[PDB]
């Protein structure tokens, strides 16, 4: 319908477009800094793959609130990782490297268990 | 207006400043239908897996009270428990398996779920009350069945 | 070890096929030896002449909450908390 | 007497109903609703857009100088179509008094900040911000500050269960502490605890 | 036909003028407390608990089974009201056994709720170090209930749903006075495709 | 605040320690380490309370 | 005759505290006189300033004044002149005489807020 | 009586401290004992069993939802200006 | 006496105390706070005494305020109020009546 509310960082689309390429340009920036410092297992290219993915697990929703709140999330995660204010035990938390995959056919989670 | 020192951040700011403040300061249109499933921070699998029923919970028949009847609740769906073999506990890996969120109308708990993206179903609609006639004077009734043995 | 076969008071043992017994092999396993139900049916009933007696537990402000207990039918009454039993002749 | 019933304080009661019938006068747009609680707490319900100057006017008015912010807190009510309420708690020295004022903020809906106006809230907010997940508008510094770095989701928000979604162990083919789903060895039990007779009559209307 | 007005708790409601007290407090929102009156079977006076005041009467009234008329005000929330509560169920309380630990009924017990609420806080009965309350035997009803008789309030609900629902007319009431025992005269077993209702139709869980 | 229900609906606890360690920014600024060391003490703060 | 010390760190003492209360109090007025007649937040802090003035002007003592005025040392007065002339000065841009700038939702505040009623 | 040093090392200590000195260590003749009489608490106001009735002394009950200002002035009308509580000069 | 004895009259703990952590008390009002922090800077409020809760206002007692508002008049004020603890628990032996423990 309608409705009239108060406005996060951008009054349409096509700001919330700008910095979420403006999020995509500083995460390319600070990911080589982020792979020469953090000690993680994982090459520039992987990295940048798993950044890709990120974005595209989300370029699926369409208001702009929602996207200026994934901007700001976002914004948060690269001043995070500027300054180190982490470890390597979050940064390959992305990546999800200590789960094991699940099967997705139904006669192989028919047999492993109820899920 | 008053004739002291201006502000100097508004004064000296330049004309984009101050059309980017002035936008921010307005009311922007959006659509009501608004999905915060990557805002919540739920994982995705709970999101397309999980059923969320709504329904007004169920009065204990061994008690006449209906103040806990007296409103509505969001519940998740039962997933798997089982005995964990050191002790015999009741283990769980289902984080939403304990959570009842109260609301006063299903309209709010369909909207509350719109907004969070669950896949939501309603149990049950709102009892209808239907008017009983109940008095004394039945109990002891001339030519009529409904005599009362007892007493 | 002859621990690890013993029954204990609930009704449970492991089977000699379960592999739950293999926590047993480094420590033994505790099964009281003072089953309530033998303790509480050596004491004798007592005799009583009122059609109501009371039970607190036999230590006042330290037993079970008070209770009385008909005696008008034939047999032993179990008192709910304590377990003793009562009898009119 | 009566002994066990709490005895209230009238000089306190009259003092507090001047004071909020001054306040509901002297800002007639922000003010939304004025009120007096039992136990003598003064609670002014505001507009959204009046959170920056009303906390201004009770920081610098005559007859409001609530010079201390002892604390923000918010109250996460699901069933209204505004989710969050904000309660600010301010501290009057020179009067020697306590005020309340709530306000009421969606999920996505900004707060200006009253940073500007009492810097306690510098943090404060954040906790607002980590806790439930309100944007707070010209904030010095709006960052996490009681969970984890790598969280995902607001805490004390009732849409989040109460043991999470993750756990945490130590993992040794990646030498490093590593994030799994959530399973519990035994599971939170929940207790029915909900009065099935009512006791207060004075509360259903 | 038409709606009368009363004025249960100050608030003016119309009603049908076949219904009673309660109906039209349970119109209004508010729950009169009850022990014996079930909405599926008759009404009926001995557990005295719904007794309410209303204006110009020399005695409180039975909400449960009392008609309304126009012009009433009833006032549930008043003091005579709770009063006539607290000295009635501390009547119903005197002789109930201190089973509560070994009661299933026990976290919903309707007496328990209805002491927590509109209840008094102690108990005024001086003669339970000597005389002390009373104690009747156990009937075996059947093998799907377990009858503990000392904790029956004497609410009849289960003779009137045998007599009326269940058909069969096994239950019954013996004795007289504070003697009286709501359970079969002989060692019958009370048999119908419905005896567990009759546990849900326990308030107390005897 | 209760909601009248047997749990209370919400609890917040104000911690003394959280204005004061708010406050360490610009108290412990311009001073040397075993100054700012003294101030942490200076200010009394458990983390308990300030955590929650 | 001057006071040694306000014991209270951070504010030292005022050389002449009469003429910048004064001019605080001018400056008010001056801010005030520029809001509607019809704002009771005018009125009332024409009457405090007034007053306050009446009471700076009757006075020439320090510590006679503070006890005349009553709220506290004279250099917490000139704090509490300062910061409501930074307010007299805000209220002008944050326009509080008007109406209700947005009106209460349904079921916003209520408790308990779980009933259907 | 009590284990100490002998009194040159306590006069020693003594004028070391620049005070007279009380022995910081508990004894067993300066305690109670840890044998008491069975205590009897009393009673308190309400344990009266004629006269109380919960009726009046129910506090849970007299509490009231918060009280609209605006709408009571509305309702009960149809100087020094208004102050929070009590001046206090923490000056 | 023997603790103060110990650390208050040192030079070493005057130059690892005084002139350092100074707070005005017009930034301790605006940052929010409470108790010692504000008593250290001259600012006289103790929540004991105002608003005052559970019979303080049958014991009497006095509350330390501080001058400079760094680490020594901070110390100071919590000796201070030690040794007015002390006092209270004098008085609270002094007089407490015979009765119940919990409401009824
Ligand atoms: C300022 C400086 C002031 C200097 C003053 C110097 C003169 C006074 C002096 O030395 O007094 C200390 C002491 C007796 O005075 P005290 O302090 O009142 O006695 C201790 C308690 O009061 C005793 O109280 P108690 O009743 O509890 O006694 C129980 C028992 C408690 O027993 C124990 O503690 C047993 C464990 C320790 C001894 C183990 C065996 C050692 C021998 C093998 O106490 C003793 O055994 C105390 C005597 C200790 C003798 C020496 C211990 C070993 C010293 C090794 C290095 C030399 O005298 C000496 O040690 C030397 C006496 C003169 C020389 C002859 C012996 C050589
Ligand atoms: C090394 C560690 C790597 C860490 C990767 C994680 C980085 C954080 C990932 C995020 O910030 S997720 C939020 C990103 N924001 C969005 O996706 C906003 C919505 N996106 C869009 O609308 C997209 O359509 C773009 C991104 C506009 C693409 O559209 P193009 O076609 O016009
Ligand atoms: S019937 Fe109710 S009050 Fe009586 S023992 Fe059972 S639970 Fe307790
Ligand atoms: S056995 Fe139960 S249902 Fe029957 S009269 Fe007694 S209390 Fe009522
Ligand atoms: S409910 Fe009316 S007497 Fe039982
Ligand atoms: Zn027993």
């Amino acid at each position: 319908a309608v409705q009239q509310v108060r406005p996060i960082l951008s009054v349409d689309r096509e700001e919330a477009r700008k910095r979420a390429l403006n999020l995509y340009k500083a995460w390319y920036r600070q990911i080589p800094y982020i792979v020469m410092d953090y000690d993680i297992p994982m090459t520039v290219e992987q990295c940048r793959d798993k950044l890709r993915e990120e974005f595209v697990k989300h370029r699926n929703v369409t208001d702009i609130r929602v996207i200026d709140m994934l901007v700001i999330k976002g914004q948060m995660e690269l001043k995070e990782s500027v300054e180190i204010w982490k470890q390597k035990g979050h940064i390959m938390r992305y990546w999800k490297e200590s789960q094991d995959p699940k099967p997705t056919d139904f006669l192989s989670k028919f047999i492993q268990g109820v899920n | 207006t008053d004739g002291g020192p201006l502000d100097p951040k508004t004064a000296l700011a330049r004309p984009e400043e101050l059309e980017q403040r002035n936008k921010l300061s307005g009311k922007i249109t959006v659509p009501t239908a608004v999905n915060l499933s990557p805002i919540s921070g739920v994982p995705e699998e709970h999101i397309r897996e999980r059923r969320v029923r709504i329904h007004i919970p169920p009065k204990n028949a061994m008690q006449s009270g209906t103040d806990n009847v007296n409103t509505w609740q969001i519940e998740f769906d039962n997933r798997e428990r089982w005995e964990n073999p050191l002790m015999g506990w009741a283990s769980s890996g289902d984080p939403l398996s304990n959570m009842n969120v109260q609301f006063g109308s299903p309209e709010e708990a369909i909207t509350f779920c719109e907004r969070n993206g669950w896949r939501w179903y309603v149990d049950g609609a709102a009892k209808p009350k239907k008017e009983r006639v109940k008095n004394y004077g039945i109990n002891f009734a001339w030519n009529k069945r409904t005599r009362v043995s007892t007493k | 070890r002859g621990d690890i076969e013993k029954v204990t008071h609930t009704g449970q043992v492991f089977d000699k096929e379960d592999y739950r017994n293999a926590r047993f092999v480094n420590a033994k396993r505790y099964v009281n030896e003072n089953w309530g139900i033998k303790l509480i049916e050596e004491v004798p009933p007592k005799e009583c002449t009122e059609r109501v007696v009371f039970c607190d537990g036999g230590d006042g402000p330290l037993g079970h909450p008070k209770v009385y207990i008909n005696l008008d039918k034939p047999g032993n009454h179990i008192c709910g908390y304590c377990g003793l039993r009562f009898v009119k002749k | 007497d009566k002994p066990t019933v709490r005895q209230p304080d009238a000089v306190a009661r009259s003092h507090l109903s001047d004071f909020g019938r001054y306040v509901a006068e002297c800002l007639p747009k922000y003010v939304q609703k004025v009120q007096l609680t039992a136990g003598d707490e003064l609670e002014v319900l505001i507009a959204p857009e009046g959170v920056v100057p009303v906390l201004q006017f009770l920081k610098d008015h005559h007859q409001a100088q609530f010079t201390n912010l002892v604390d923000i807190a918010g109250v996460d009510v699901p069933c209204r179509k505004n989710r969050f309420e904000v309660v600010y708690n301010l501290l009057s020295l020179r009067y020697n008094s306590r005020i309340r004022v709530k306000t009421y903020t969606d999920e996505l809906t900004p707060l200006d900040s009253a940073c500007e106006v009492h810097k306690a809230a510098n943090w404060y907010e954040r906790e607002i911000w980590d806790m439930y997940g309100v944007f707070f508008a010209n904030h010095p510094d709006l960052r996490r500050i009681l969970t984890d770095y790598g969280f995902e989701g607001h805490p004390q928000r009732r849409d989040f269960p109460l043991s999470g979604y993750v756990e945490l162990r130590y993992d040794d083919e990646k030498k490093r502490v590593v994030c799994e789903p959530l399973e519990l060895a035994q599971e939170f039990r929940k207790f029915d605890l909900s009065a099935p007779w009512e006791q207060f009559p004075n509360f259903r209307n | 036909p038409e709606k009368i007005e009363v004025f249960v708790d100050d608030i003016p409601v119309q009603v049908v003028p076949g219904t009673t007290v309660l109906q039209a407090a349970a119109q209004i929102g508010v729950e009169i407390p009850r022990f014996c009156y079930h909405e599926r079977l008759a009404v009926a006076g001995n557990c005295r608990m719904c007794l309410v005041e209303v204006e110009k009467s020399p005695k409180p009234v039975a909400a449960c089974a009392m008609p309304v008329m126009k012009g009433w005000r009833i006032k549930t929330n008043s003091d005579l009201t709770r009063k006539a509560r607290e000295g009635v169920m501390e009547f119903l309380l005197m002789n109930h056994p201190l089973d509560c630990p070994i009661c299933d009924q026990g976290g919903e017990c309707d007496l328990q709720d209805q002491a927590m609420a509109f209840g008094s806080d102690r108990s005024r009965f001086t003669d339970i170090n000597y005389t002390g309350k009373r104690a009747v035997e156990d009937k075996d009803i059947g093998p799907l209930v377990k009858t503990i008789m000392t904790r029956c309030i004497h609410c009849t609900r289960c003779v009137r749903f045998a007599s009326e629902i269940a058909g069969v007319d096994d239950l019954g009431t013996t004795g007289r006075g504070n003697d009286m025992q709501i359970g079969t005269y002989v060692e019958k077993l009370f048999l119908t495709e419905l005896s567990g209702n009759v546990i849900d139709l326990c308030p107390v869980g005897a | 605040i209760s909601d009248g229900s047997s749990r209370p609906y919400r609890c917040k606890i104000k911690a003394p320690g959280f204005a004061h360690l708010a406050a360490l920014e610009k108290i412990g600024k311009q001073h040397m380490l075993a100054d700012v060391v003294a101030i942490i003490g200076t200010l009394d703060v458990v983390f308990g309370e300030i955590d929650r | 005759i001057i006071k040694a010390s306000t014991g209270l760190t951070g504010l030292a003492v005022s050389t002449n505290p009469h003429h910048t209360l004064s001019a605080l109090y001018g400056k008010i007025l001056r801010a005030v006189s520029k809001m509607p007649q019809d704002a009771s937040y005018r009125k009332y802090t024409e009457q405090l300033v007034k007053q306050r003035a009446d009471s700076v002007a009757q006075h020439k003592d320090i510590t006679a004044l503070e006890k005349a005025v009553g709220c506290g040392q004279v250099e917490e007065l000139i704090v509490q002149a300062e910061n409501e002339l930074i307010l007299a000065r805000k209220m002008l841009g944050w326009k509080p005489w008007e109406k209700l700038v947005q009106a209460a939702p349904a079921k916003q505040w209520d408790w308990p807020p779980a009933q259907i009623m | 009586l009590r284990r100490d040093v002998s009194p040159l090392i306590q006069r020693i200590r003594a004028f070391l401290l620049g005070r007279e000195h009380n022995l910081a260590l508990r004894f067993e003749d300066g305690l109670a004992d840890r044998t008491q009489p069975q205590p009897e608490i009393p009673d308190g106001p309400s344990h009266l069993l004629s006269a109380n009735y919960y009726c009046q002394r129910d506090g849970r009950r007299e509490v009231l939802p918060p009280i609209d200002l605006v709408e009571q002035q509305k309702q009960l009308a149809a100087s020094k200006l208004p102050t929070p509580g009590k001046v206090y000069a923490w000056d | 006496d023997e603790v103060e004895d110990v650390l208050t009259t040192n030079r070493i703990w005057v130059q690892r105390t005084e002139d350092i952590g100074i707070v005005t008390a017009e930034e301790a009002l605006n940052y929010g706070f409470s108790g010692v922090m504000l008593r250290g800077s001259g600012i006289k409020w103790d929540l004991r005494k105002q608003q005052p809760y559970d019979a303080y206002n049958l014991v009497n007692f006095d509350v330390p305020i501080g001058t400079k508002g760094d680490c020594y008049d901070r110390y100071l004020c919590r000796v201070e109020e030690m040794r007015q603890s002390l006092r209270i628990i004098d008085q609270c032996l002094n007089q407490m009546p015979a009765g119940e423990i919990k409401t009824d």
